[PDB]
């Protein structure tokens, strides 16, 4: 899984 | 001016999407994953050390002849991954599928995560996020769909994810082909930089649909639905054995059980997410406990509408001067 910004 | 582009899974999870696009002249191709939730175009490159690139396609700016230095010019992202990626910039032509961009931003890698160099598939991102959040300094820079909004018939993109299956990224027209009934728009706030709606309830299963406001970010490029505890705890609750595991660090449950759908809220219109987009497999090879794909937000601080609720609707990003975002059944 990926989780795109911080 | 438009351009389709095929979006293809990476792996049999449908982890992440990529998408082939057209950098430099004459063109290397590099598959990029395309991120509604960030606004930097970055690949992997001939500057990228060398310890950290393992089976990616690299861009090489020396050999296209529409590649420059942008000196001084300088990127560091982080995402909620807690992934990282920096270095310098470069302008140049950028196409995908036929829509072509010149002069955009492509952001090369001198330094890349772990994360990145695990992933072989993915060869950089392209953000379709609001240009605010673009990273490069000491001038910002704008994302490709900016550079191509005003050589748009229509300035808007849509996403067609697929379930174990390609779609289609669109620019610049909506396919009336390509979803069913009717186009749901919904508001969206610009205020922190992305493609952020209010939805406005739930049902799990064939339960009753609550009525509750849901502000979160439409993100192509987070592959899960991260919703408020409150809700994931309602969805688990109708799943046998299903727990959450402090060991995983999510929701898990027997990969035997049987995922009722989830049912979110666009206007007064409605989006199921069957149940099978919900599983995401044994948590470890051989494991007969299975990975949920609805956890909570509650560790991020925003609910996400990632690729698992994406991919089951026909998705519009309506870029005009007051953005909206629609929602078909497809």
């Amino acid at each position: 899984p990926t989780e795109x910004r911080e | 001016s438009t351009g389709s582009a095929t979006t293809t899974p990476i792996d049999s999870l449908d982890d992440a999407y990529i998408t082939p696009v057209q950098i430099g002249t004459p063109a290397q191709t590099l598959n990029l994953d395309f991120d509604t939730g960030s606004s930097d175009l970055w690949v992997f490159s001939s500057e990228t050390t060398a310890s950290e690139v393992d089976g990616q396609t690299i861009y090489t700016p020396s050999k296209s002849t529409t590649a420059k230095l942008l000196s001084g010019a300088t990127w560091s992202i982080s995402y909620g991954d807690g992934s990282s990626s920096s270095g310098d910039v470069y302008t140049d032509t950028v196409s995908v599928g036929g829509l072509t961009v010149t002069g955009q931003a492509v952001e090369s890698a001198k330094k890349v995560s772990s994360s990145f160099t695990e992933d072989s598939t993915i060869d950089g991102l392209l953000g379709l996020a609001f240009s605010t959040l673009n990273t490069v300094s000491p001038t910002q820079q704008k994302t490709f769909f900016d550079n191509a909004k005003a050589s748009l018939d229509s300035p808007v993109f849509t996403a067609d994810l697929g379930y174990h299956a390609p779609g289609t990224y669109n620019f610049g027209f909506i396919d009336t082909t390509a979803y069913t009934g009717s186009i749901t728009y919904t508001a969206v706030s610009t205020k922190q930089g992305f493609w952020e709606w209010t939805s406005t309830g739930y049902a799990v299963g064939s339960g009753t649909f609550k009525s509750t406001s849901i502000d979160g970010i439409a993100d192509t490029g987070t592959t899960l639905l991260y919703l408020p505890a409150t809700v994931v705890s309602a969805y688990w609750a109708q799943v046998s054995g299903a727990k959450s595991s402090s060991s995983v660090g999510g929701y898990v449950f027997p990969c035997s059980a049987t995922l009722p759908s989830f049912t979110f809220g666009v206007g007064s219109a409605r989006i199921v997410i069957p149940g099978d987009y919900i599983d995401f497999g044994p948590i470890s090879t051989g494991s007969s406990s299975c990975f949920g794909g609805i956890q909570s937000s509650a560790g991020i601080g925003i609910n996400i509408f990632g690729d698992v609720a994406l991919k089951a609707a026909f998705v519009v990003f309506n870029g005009a001067t007051t953005p909206t975002l629609g929602f078909a059944s497809k």
